[PDB]
RNA sequence: ACGGACCAAGGAGUCUAACGUCUAUGCGAGUGUUUGGGUGUAAAACCCAUACGCGUAAUGAAAGUGAACGUAGGUUGGGGC
RNA sequence: AUAUUGGCGAGAGACCGAUAGCGAACAAGUACAGUGAUGGAAAGAUGAAAAGAACUUUGAAAAGAGAGUGAAAAAGUACGUGAAAUUGUUGAAAGGGAAGGGCAUUUGAUCAGACAUGGUGUUUUGUA
C-alpha cells in the first residue's frame, strides 16, 4: 500500500502523465506480456512491444487473430497489425490499432539492446 | 365559540421527561414511575419531579450539610437521600457511620464517608431496603448561591450584581456610585 | 467470582487455560455520550479550504 | 386475503394543486403557502381554492394501506422477502424501478410460494 | 494494568474507572425481587374498560 | 450547525424574523457604546450605573507583583498535608509535634478567619494573618514565623 | 446600539485585520521537523547531547 | 399605488473572536492534554512535566483592613419523614 | 527557533464542479473597444474504433429517397442524452365582447382492486 511521501495516489496526475507523455516512456506505457511458451524459455513476463514482433490477441471482437506488426502507433497509445485490419467501404482498406496489454507475445525479436534487458529482468535466453 | 378565561393547550410548566440522554436514566426513571402508582406513598413522587431536574435545580449537596442532619432530631441513626453527585467537604474533621442512599458520589465524598465508618449505596439498592421512604431524611442544594442568580433583579437601590469580568474602580464606580458625582444610585 | 473466559490457538480450539476479567466490562455504556464525542474527534483528521 | 379492516375512505380525494399553477409555466403542482398579506385563498374566501390543513388526516386502522387493503413494502432481493412470515396479510409486496427483469422473477417465485401480493406483476414482461 | 481496576492504581495519573449509578442491567430483575413483590397493591387491566 | 438554526423555518415567511415595519437596518440606534450620555442613558442609569465620570486616581505603570496576596483562611490548612499524615498529627494531639506548614511553598501571602478547626497546636510560617485568626491559634497552643 | 442587560465589550476590531490573522495549521507540521533538527544536531552535532 | 413580456440556471440573517439565557456532559474546591515534550499505525491517535487563566472573599480614593457569643441564633410558612 | 496570497518542486483536502472554480479546463490577459492611460471575452463531451455518408437515381448545387457503415444514427463533422419558453403536425375538445378557477354531478377517454375466498360429502380422476 502507501507508506512512501514520493508517491502519489490522485487520479488527475495519472491522466495528466498519461495524456502527455514523451515517446521515450511511451515504450514504457505500452509494454506486453509474453506466452507460457516464452515464459519458459527465458521466464520473464513483462517486455514493451516492437515493429518486429509477432503478437496473438486474446480479446475483443478479434479473438483469436495474429499478425506480424506494420507500425506501432505511441501518438495515440496503440500498434497497427497487417494481418489484423479493417476494409471501408469506398473500398479503401486501413489498419486496425489497439492496446499491448490484451496482445500476449509468442515471438520476440532480439539485438544488443534487447539480450542486455532479458539478463537485467531476470532471465535465461538462448 | 367558548370563552377561554385563561389560555389554550397550556403545558403545566413541569417535565415529563427528562431533557437527557443517559441510559441509565431512562433506566432508573421507569423504576421510580413504577412506584409512584402502587404505592401511594409521596416519596416516590417528590424524587420522580428530581428526576426532570437540570444541574441548577440539583445542585452538589456537601456531606458538611449532611454531618448537620445527624446532630439534629430522628437522624442519628437514619439513611440519608441526596438529588444528584455528593461533594467532599474538606472543611469538616468528625463523622460518625450511618447510610447515603445517593445518585452520584465523588471520589473524595465516597473515600471520606466510607474511611469514617459509613456507607455508601446507590439510589436503587436503599430503594428496595425502604420502599414507601421509611427511615429517609432527604436534602437540597444552594440554588440561589449561583453566580447567575446574584445578577437577577437589577435596578436603581435594589443591589442585583452588575455584569462585566473586570472588577475594580473605573469601572461602574464614577457618576451614579457616589454622592459627588451627581448620585449615589 | 470472574466470569472467565477460555484461551485459544492459531488452529481454533479452547484451551484449559480460564482467566480473569478487567471488570471494565461490566462498567458504565453510554451510547450518547460516543454520539456527541464522535463528532468532535471527526473534526480533528480534517483540514481546511478557502477562496 | 386481508387483515381486519373497516371501510376505507380518505375524505378529499382530489388533487392539492398551488396558487397560480393554472395561470403561469412558473408555477407548479407541489402544495407550497402562500405568504401573501392579500391572499384570498389564505383569508380562506368563497371561490377560491381548498388549502390542506392537518383536518385531513386518517384512521390508523386503515391508513397506509393500499387499493387491496396492505400497508406497502419495497424489496431488492429474496432475503427481504423471507422477512415477511407473519406480515402476509399485513403487507403487500413490490419491486424496486432499478431492478433487472431476471432477478426479480426469481423473488416473484418465492413470494407466491409464501402467499403474498405482487402490485407490480407486468414490470418489463417480454411477450 | 494500563487501566486499573479494584486493587491496581490505573496507570493514569488523576485518572480512576467511571463511577456506577445502578445495580443491575435487566431492570425487570430490580423491579420483581421479594421486598417489592410484597409493598406493592394489587394491579390493573393493562388496558382500561371504556366506561360510558 | 446551519440545520439546527430556525432561520431555515424563515426561509418562506419573506421578512426572516425582523419585522415589516421598522424591518432590520445596518446600524439603527448606532454603533456600540454611541449614546451613552446622550440617547442611551436610560439604559445606562440602570444597569450600568457609574460607567461615565472619574474615579479616585490614576496609578503610572502598575504591577501586580506587590499585589500578589493569595489568601488561606482557617477552613482549609489541614489540606495541606496528605491524609495519610494528616490523620496522624490530628487523632493524636501532642506537643512539640506542632505540624510545620508552608504557606510559601502553597502559593499563599495572607492568612484570615473563616470558621474554626480542633484544639491541636500547629505552627505555620506565614507572611500577614488577621486579628481573628491571631486569637484561635494561641488558644488552640500553636505558634505563628514571620517569613519575607 | 446600547441595549438589554449584558457586559459591556471590549473587542477591538475597527481594522483591516482581515489581512491580519495567524493559521496554525503547521503547527503539528513543525513540530515534527522540530524533532528533525535535534535528531540531526544529534547527529551532525557529534554523539554530544 | 410601485415592479412584474416569457422560460431555465444561479440568487441574499454568514463565519469567526469575546460574553450572556437555557440545556446536556465530566470532574469537583478544583478544573482546562492539542503552549510544549514523548511516541507514531502518521496533519490522526495515545501519554506526561511545569506554570498559568478563572473559581475557592470581600471592601475602600488609597495607605490599610478583612466574615462563629450562642449545637453558625430566634420568629412565621413550610416538602418529606 | 519567528514570516510568507511571488518563483520553483512534491504530497493532500468531509473545497468547487462549464452562468462553477482563476479573467482563463480550449489559438486567454488572447479576440475585441478606446487618442491613450486602460478595459476585457464566448467556447469542455461524436463515436470502443471515423470505422466520417462509398455507391444508384432525381437535382444547377445543397441535398432527397434508399443503400451501405455501424452493437446503438431515438449515436451523423450544425454530432452524448436533449428542460422550459416558442413551433411543426396529426388526434381531441370547447368558444354569442376574455381565458382560467372552487364545490356537485352528465358525458368522452382511461385505469386500480375485487372476484378465486376457507372448507366439508366425494360417480373415484390427466402422472404424492
Amino acid at each position: 500500500a502507501k507508506q512512501s511521501l514520493d508517491v502519489s495516489s490522485d487520479r488527475r496526475k495519472a491522466r495528466k502523465a498519461y495524456f502527455t507523455a514523451p515517446s521515450s516512456q511511451r515504450r514504457v506505457l505500452l509494454s506486453a506480456p509474453l506466452s507460457k511458451e516464452l515464459r519458459a524459455q527465458y521466464g520473464i513476463k513483462a517486455l514493451p512491444i516492437r515493429r518486429d514482433d509477432e503478437v496473438l490477441v486474446v480479446r475483443g471482437s478479434k479473438k483469436g487473430q495474429e499478425g506480424k506488426i506494420s507500425s506501432v502507433y505511441r501518438l495515440k497509445f496503440a500498434v497497427q497489425v497487417d494481418k489484423v485490419t479493417k476494409e471501408k467501404v469506398n473500398g479503401a482498406s486501413v489498419p486496425i490499432n489497439l492496446h499491448p496489454s490484451k496482445l500476449v507475445i509468442t515471438k520476440l525479436h532480439l539485438d544488443k539492446d534487447r539480450k542486455a534487458l532479458i539478463q537485467r529482468k531476470g532471465g535465461k535466453l538462448e | 365559540g367558548i370563552d377561554h378565561t385563561s389560555k389554550q393547550h397550556k403545558r403545566s410548566g413541569h417535565r415529563t421527561a427528562p431533557k437527557s440522554d443517559n441510559v441509565y436514566l431512562k433506566l432508573l426513571v421507569k423504576l421510580y414511575t413504577f412506584l409512584a402508582r402502587r404505592t401511594d406513598a409521596p416519596f416516590n413522587k417528590v424524587v420522580l419531579k428530581a428526576l426532570f431536574l437540570s444541574k441548577i435545580n440539583r445542585p452538589p449537596v456537601s456531606v458538611s450539610r449532611i454531618a448537620r442532619a445527624l446532630k439534629q432530631e430522628g437522624a442519628a441513626n437514619k439513611t440519608v437521600v441526596v438529588v444528584g453527585t455528593v461533594t467532599d467537604d474538606a472543611r469538616i474533621f468528625e463523622f460518625p457511620k450511618t447510610t447515603v442512599a445517593a445518585l452520584r458520589f465523588t471520589a473524595g465524598a465516597r473515600a471520606k464517608i466510607v474511611k469514617a465508618g459509613g456507607e455508601c449505596i446507590t439510589l436503587d439498592q436503599l430503594a428496595v431496603r425502604a420502599p414507601k421512604g421509611q427511615n429517609t431524611l432527604i436534602l437540597r442544594g444552594p440554588r440561589n448561591s449561583r453566580e447567575a442568580v446574584r445578577h437577577f433583579g437589577m435596578g436603581p437601590h435594589k443591589g442585583k450584581a452588575p455584569r462585566i469580568l473586570s472588577t475594580g474602580r473605573k469601572f461602574e464606580r464614577a457618576r451614579g456610585r457616589r454622592r459627588s458625582k451627581g448620585f449615589k444610585v | 467470582s470472574r466470569p472467565q473466559v477460555t484461551v485459544h490457538s492459531l488452529t481454533g480450539e479452547a484451551t484449559a487455560n480460564a482467566l480473569p476479567l478487567p471488570a471494565v466490562f461490566s462498567a458504565p455504556i453510554r451510547p450518547d455520550i460516543v454520539h456527541t464525542v464522535f463528532t468532535s474527534v471527526n473534526k480533528n483528521k480534517r483540514q481546511a479550504y478557502a477562496v | 386475503a386481508s387483515l381486519p379492516h373497516p371501510k376505507i375512505v380518505k375524505k378529499h380525494t382530489k388533487k392539492f394543486k398551488r396558487h397560480h399553477s393554472d395561470r403561469y409555466h412558473r408555477v407548479a403542482e407541489n402544495w407550497r403557502k402562500q405568504k401573501g398579506i392579500d391572499s384570498v385563498v389564505r383569508r380562506r374566501f368563497r371561490g377560491n381554492i381548498s388549502q390542506p390543513k392537518i383536518g385531513y388526516g386518517s384512521n390508523k386502522k386503515t391508513k397506509f394501506l393500499s387499493p387491496s387493503g396492505h400497508k406497502t413494502f419495497l424489496v431488492a432481493n429474496v432475503k427481504d422477502l423471507e422477512t415477511l412470515t407473519m406480515h402476509t396479510k399485513t403487507y403487500a409486496a413490490e419491486i424496486a424501478h432499478n431492478i433487472s427483469a431476471k432477478n426479480r422473477v426469481v423473488i416473484l417465485a418465492r413470494a407466491k410460494a409464501l402467499g403474498i401480493k405482487v402490485t407490480n406483476p407486468k414490470g418489463r414482461l417480454a411477450l | 494494568q494500563v487501566w486499573g481496576s479494584e486493587t491496581v492504581a490505573s496507570s493514569k495519573v488523576g485518572y480512576t474507572l467511571p463511577s456506577h449509578i445502578i445495580s443491575t442491567s435487566d431492570v425487570t430483575r430490580i423491579i420483581n425481587s421479594s421486598e417489592i413483590q410484597s409493598a406493592i397493591r394489587p394491579a390493573g387491566q393493562a388496558t382500561q374498560k371504556r366506561t360510558h | 450547525p446551519s440545520r439546527f438554526t430556525k432561520t431555515r423555518k424563515h426561509r418562506g415567511h419573506v421578512s426572516a424574523g425582523k419585522g415589516r415595519i421598522g424591518k432590520h437596518r445596518k446600524h439603527p440606534g448606532g454603533r456600540g457604546m454611541a449614546g451613552g450620555q446622550h440617547h442611551h442613558r436610560i439604559n445606562m442609569d440602570k444597569y450600568h450605573p457609574g460607567y461615565f465620570g472619574k474615579v479616585g486616581m490614576r496609578y503610572f505603570h502598575k504591577q501586580q507583583a506587590h499585589f500578589w496576596k493569595p489568601v488561606l483562611n482557617l477552613d482549609k490548612l489541614w489540606t495541606l498535608i496528605p491524609e495519610d499524615k494528616r490523620d496522624q498529627y490530628l487523632k493524636s494531639a501532642s506537643k512539640e509535634t506542632a505540624p510545620v506548614i508552608d504557606t510559601l511553598a502553597a502559593g499563599y501571602g495572607k492568612i484570615l478567619g473563616k470558621g474554626r478547626i480542633p484544639n491541636v497546636p500547629v505552627i505555620v510560617k506565614a507572611r500577614f494573618v488577621s486579628k481573628l485568626a491571631e486569637e484561635k491559634i494561641r488558644a488552640a497552643g500553636g505558634v505563628v514565623e514571620l517569613i519575607a | 446600539a446600547i441595549s438589554k442587560n449584558l457586559p459591556i465589550l471590549k473587542n477591538h476590531f475597527r481594522k483591516h485585520w482581515q489581512e491580519r490573522v495567524k493559521v496554525h495549521f503547521d503547527q503539528a507540521g513543525k513540530k515534527v521537523s522540530r524533532r528533525n533538527a535535534r535528531a540531526t544536531r544529534a547527529a551532525k552535532i557529534a554523539p554530544r547531547p
